[PDB]
């Protein structure tokens, strides 16, 4: 459960950081 | 920024990628293509209308991921679709 919780919270969270990180193309 | 204070965080881009994030976390789309489809145009157009009001009622980022991730949390909470959505 909390796995899953935490997984689809974080799943919004990431894209920001995904997308800053991924400063290449 | 224009629109909120937090807004320059927060950009159109970044606005569709989380509106895309919001389709994939409710409904784990197969494929791109499957969006044009009307089902899913609905689905997408939800998730615009749904980010566009956090992104009004957020008075901060920290905010508009907070109540966005909590929505989503909630729209699988009540309506739990993730695996089953392709149905």
């Amino acid at each position: 459960k909390e796995k899953r919780i935490k997984e689809l919270e974080l799943l919004l969270m990431s894209t920001e950081n995904e997308l800053k990180g991924q400063q290449a193309l | 920024g224009v629109r909120k204070g937090w807004h320059e965080h927060v950009t159109q881009d970044l606005r569709s990628h989380l509106v895309h994030k919001l389709v994939q976390a409710i409904f784990p789309t197969p494929d791109p293509a499957a969006l044009k489809d009307r089902r899913m145009e609905n689905l997408v157009a939800y998730a615009k209308k749904v980010e566009g009001d956090m992104y009004e009622s957020a008075n901060s980022r920290d905010e508009y991921y907070h109540l966005l991730a909590e929505k989503i949390y909630k729209i699988q909470k009540e309506l739990e679709e993730k695996r089953r959505s392709r149905l």
